[PDB]
């Protein structure tokens, strides 16, 4: 009783913890109440307890600042002791910490310390450490001095002092610059994967000696460079306290024959007397290549040592390997087999909400302007990956600096805290950042939540509520696992993809014929096998084939060459569905404009075995297509969108669409001539009224209607 | 109210940080849940019914 | 105050110094007048203040042969005072620099100093070098003697020597005919982005510690040979003054 198990903060705030409500109403606190947090090796904290709607009932979130003054880590449990007793402070002695204040010089309390307590009413103890951050610098301090004992609360009438040498710290004290999970931006649910395989050995031990079955030896992390890979292994091992040691294909390799292999088997041994540890191979393409692509007696002995170091781990007990890589298929493959580094985490590429917390982190330590817009700049750094958005951040900062540094004039071994504290980065710093910036990551495939959703899709009712059915029919209660769309042209079947992802909160993944087509060209459909992997790592996930005839027609189609309606990239498709069960949370969706002539093993039971038919949108559903796509402008109460869409009884969806665009562009150029109006008129609807045609013919649809009664 | 500063001292058992097997396969149990809950491919629907129960 | 920050000239004449107008107006130093600039090592240069449309308030634009006379360098900031009471010289002996007389022969002033000094009204100062072409040579002189002190106009009616043996040069000075900015052509921009990534981190090392920012690490210039990449290599080595090695 009275004592919760230490998880994660979500406010990163040092002087407040937050709690599930029933725990504060079991101990009789409020929100607001100062309580003492019993730790191990006899030591204490004094924090403020809130509540929020996501702790644990029987867990207690707090940061790393707080767990460090504790000396305790994630899963530990501490008890928690209101202390109504403690009163407000009339002097504090707070003095910095040698290893943050280098290089730089000034009164540090009037850029720091000061208003970081000023009406705060934070709760300190004599010994506590604490980050206060600015300036481009983190700058973390320790309490040496408090007139009341052995805890106050700091009020606008408290004594600030700060005289005397910065503090050395001590040897059982980690710095609060080192990278943890707070350091970590998107890629959260990669994170927690590893957190389940690899904090229960390393936390609990005793768990894996009694036992003859081992965890798992090894944990291949691949993706592009800058995602987090390395993070991911310095954060997990530095939150869990086991050893980390580094290791890289380029420093193994830059040896001579014998003193590599001798390193490798080093670093294995110096692991186990240092266990728990984790072993990090950093570029295992370089380290382990494929030996058919090396001849060198080097590259394939290091190979043989490291595949009989990773057996030997069932020894080297609590020393778990990870490694990294590019791609999981750029590496000797033997490492891959049962054991070893039989276990692989997709990292991927951020979004653009994980950009967004990417770049928060970094500018944590910077000063921006109130125009600074970070969700902007997220939106807009496409293809980048953490470590680009690094580079972002360093390079907006440092055109800020320029800009002051030039007047400022300050020449000297440090620099003053009051100049960097006046120092702010605007929005006109990160544009000109951003135009010098590029990304590492373009040219991969950029998968994420889509944005469309239900309310951008006109018509098609008894769809939608199909495709909620088929999802949550095999949550809420064989269930089929795919459906085929077909259908004319232009009439939402990607759209339809894109809205159910969208309200499920699921990866989009999206094929398009250029790829298909990519695929049997280079006669490398295998890639197949990695886009259906793709998936399962970015379960939840809709997986949608576009174009599945591209190749068929590329081929002849309707003529044809070698082929016929299979070629080499469907008949992987066809091979890879077949080992995917219906609890890997991914939806195959196809679509066709031809489903005449797609291979009709697609639709055999165990894969697509939903078949819909889209029509075009009838007078009804041709309005609200017309309101969804002007949604987003002001139109004038002139424009008759019932009479337009009565006269356009024969247009789909993208031919709508194309009306609306027309009006707008109209509607925007008169604008521009005269200021050289503010809202779209009939008169620009008319105009594109003469212009715009159907692009699906009657004979089309009768093809469509046909293929629907023929299948029922 | 007055405070009292005794009621801030206390000394815990020495067995008090040694968790149990309850407590260990408990937080294991939610580590894969939590795991499983991200995973897992459901509509608008079912995420607010279980978002609900705490209002 | 009066301390400017020193920045690149379009104007390659050796007695020209350009500022902005809202400076040259405050501080009264107008277009034409005889200006004093403060260097290192209590050394000092003299020139005449031109205005351009091109100069920022804050920053003053001069050319190599200044820069090295003052013992300065791109970015730095140096102190500017005007000099109105600057009076005409009478005899001035100038003699040149044996690194760069050498395989040549023949009357050094009547083909070099004479249309250097005809009706130029040059500001000089004993010890400044200065550098005059042709012949498809450029040789670098020195004003080793004059009879004003320490410095005066060379007027088109004063005596100017050239006789005696060529003068040595010093180890606290660099050569005029070394690789600098000025001998890059086309690809400017690219040099302006170079310069912002490499000079700042180089010119001021205490900055780059004192501040918690990331260098850059290392730069790949890349295109076809014979544009210029081992060019901008050593221009920008040699303007900033750090160790260059080669590879
Ligand atoms: N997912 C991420 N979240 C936060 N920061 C990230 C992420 N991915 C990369 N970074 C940042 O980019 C840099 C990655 O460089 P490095 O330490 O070599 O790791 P890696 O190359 O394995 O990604 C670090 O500055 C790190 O903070
Ligand atoms: N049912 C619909 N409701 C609203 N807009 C539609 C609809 N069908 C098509 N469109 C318009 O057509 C465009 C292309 O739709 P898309 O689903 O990409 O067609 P396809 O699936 O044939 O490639 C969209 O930008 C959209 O504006
Ligand atoms: N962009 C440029 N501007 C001026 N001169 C150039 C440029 N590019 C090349 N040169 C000249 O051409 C020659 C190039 O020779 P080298 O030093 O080998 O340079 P590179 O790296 O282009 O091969 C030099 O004489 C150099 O002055």
């Amino acid at each position: 009783p009275n004592r919760l198990i230490v998880d994660e903060a979500i406010n990163e705030d040092n002087s407040v913890v937050s709690l599930s409500q029933p725990k504060m109403d079991e101990l009789q606190l409020f929100r607001g109440d100062t309580v003492l947090l019993k730790g191990k090796k006899r030591r204490e904290a004094v924090c403020i307890v809130l509540s929020d709607d996501t702790c644990s009932d029987e867990k207690i979130r707090m940061n790393r600042v707080v767990r460090n003054n504790l000396r305790v880590r994630l899963g530990d449990v501490i008890s928690i002791q209101p202390c109504p007793d403690v009163k407000y402070g009339k002097r504090i002695h707070v003095l910095p910490i040698d290893d943050t204040v280098e290089g730089i010089t000034g009164n540090l309390f009037e850029v720091y310390l000061k208003p970081y307590f000023l009406e705060a009413y934070r709760p300190i103890r004599k010994g506590d450490i604490f980050l206060v951050r600015g300036g481009m610098r983190a700058v973390e301090f320790k309490v040496v001095e408090t007139d009341p004992s052995p805890y106050c609360i700091v009020a606008p009438d408290t004594v600030i002092h700060c005289e005397g040498e910065p503090i050395k710290r001590e040897d059982e004290e980690e710095s609060l610059n080192e990278v943890g999970y707070d350091d970590i931006g998107g890629c959260r649910k990669q994170l927690a994967q590893i957190k389940e395989m690899v904090e229960l050995p390393l936390r609990h031990p005793a768990l894996f000696k009694a036992i003859g079955v081992k965890p798992p030896r090894g944990i291949l992390l691949y993706g592009p460079p800058g995602t987090g890979k390395t993070l991911i292994a310095r954060a997990v091992a530095n939150e869990t306290g086991a050893f980390f040691f580094l290791i890289n294909g380029p420093e193994i390799m830059s040896k001579l024959a014998g003193e590599s292999e001798s390193n490798l088997r080093k670093a294995f041994e110096e692991a186990e007397k240092n266990a728990p540890a984790i072993i990090f191979i950093d570029e295992l393409d370089a380290i382990a290549p494929k030996r058919e692509k090396t001849h060198g007696e080097v590259e394939r002995r290091i190979v043989s040592q490291l595949l009989t170091l990773m057996d030997g781990l069932k020894q080297r007990a609590h020393v778990i390997v990870m490694a990294a890589t590019n791609r999981p298929n750029s590496i000797d493959p033997a490492l891959r087999r049962f054991g070893r580094f039989d276990r692989e985490v997709d990292i991927g590429i951020p979004d653009a909400t994980g950009r967004l917390e990417i770049l928060q982190i970094h500018t944590k330590n910077m000063k921006l302007a109130d125009d600074v817009d970070l969700e902007q700049v997220a939106n807009e750094t496409h293809g980048h990956v953490g470590a680009d958005l690094a580079a972002l951040c360093s390079e907006a900062a440092l055109q800020a600096i320029r800009k002051k540094m030039d007047l400022i004039d300050l020449e000297d071994e440090t620099i003053d805290a009051e100049v960097m504290n006046s120092l702010a980065v605007t929005m006109d710093d990160f544009r000109w950042a951003l135009s010098q910036s590029n990304p590492s990551a373009l040219r991969e495939t950029v998968v994420e939540v889509p944005q469309v959703t239900w309310e951008d899709i006109g018509g098609l009712e008894d769809v939608k509520r199909e495709l909620q059915e088929l999802v949550q029919y095999p949550v809420e209660h064989t269930p089929s696992k795919g459906v085929l769309f077909y259908g004319p042209p232009g009439c939402g079947k990607t759209l339809l993809a894109k809205a159910i992802a969208n309200e499920c909160q699921a990866n989009f993944i999206s094929i398009k014929g250029p790829e298909l087509l990519t695929m049997w060209f280079g006669e490398s459909e295998a890639n197949v096998r990695e886009i259906f992997d793709k998936a399962r790592q970015a379960a939840p996930c809709v997986l949608f084939f576009d174009e599945l005839d591209s190749i068929a027609k590329a081929r002849g189609g309707n003529i044809g060459d070698g082929g016929g309606a299979a070629d080499r990239v469907i008949n992987q498709i066809l091979t890879e569905m077949d080992g995917m069960s219906t609890k890997k949370n991914v939806f195959i969706i196809g679509a066709t404009n031809r489903p005449d002539i797609i291979d009709p093993a697609i639709l055999r039971p165990g894969r697509l075995d939903q078949l819909i038919y889209i029509p075009l949108p009838d007078e009804k559903s041709r309005v609200a297509i017309l309101k969804a796509n002007l949604r987003k402008s002001p139109v004038a109460k002139d424009v008759d969108l019932e009479f337009l869409a009565k006269m356009t009884n024969g247009f789909s969806g993208a031919d709508l669409t194309e009306i609306c665009q027309r009006a707008c562009k109209l509607a925007i150029r008169e604008s521009i001539e005269s200021e050289i109006v503010p809202e779209i008129r009939r008169d620009h609807f008319e105009e594109a009224m003469r212009f715009a045609r159907r692009s699906v013919s009657d004979n089309d649809i009768r093809k469509y209607e046909m293929f629907a009664q023929t299948l029922q | 109210f007055q405070p009292s500063p005794l009621a801030s001292q206390f000394e815990l058992p020495g067995d008090f940080f040694n968790l149990t097997a309850e407590e260990i396969k408990r937080e294991q149990r939610l580590r894969s849940e939590a795991v499983e809950r991200l995973s897992v491919l459901r509509t608008k629907a079912m995420r607010e019914k279980e978002e609900q129960r705490g209002l």
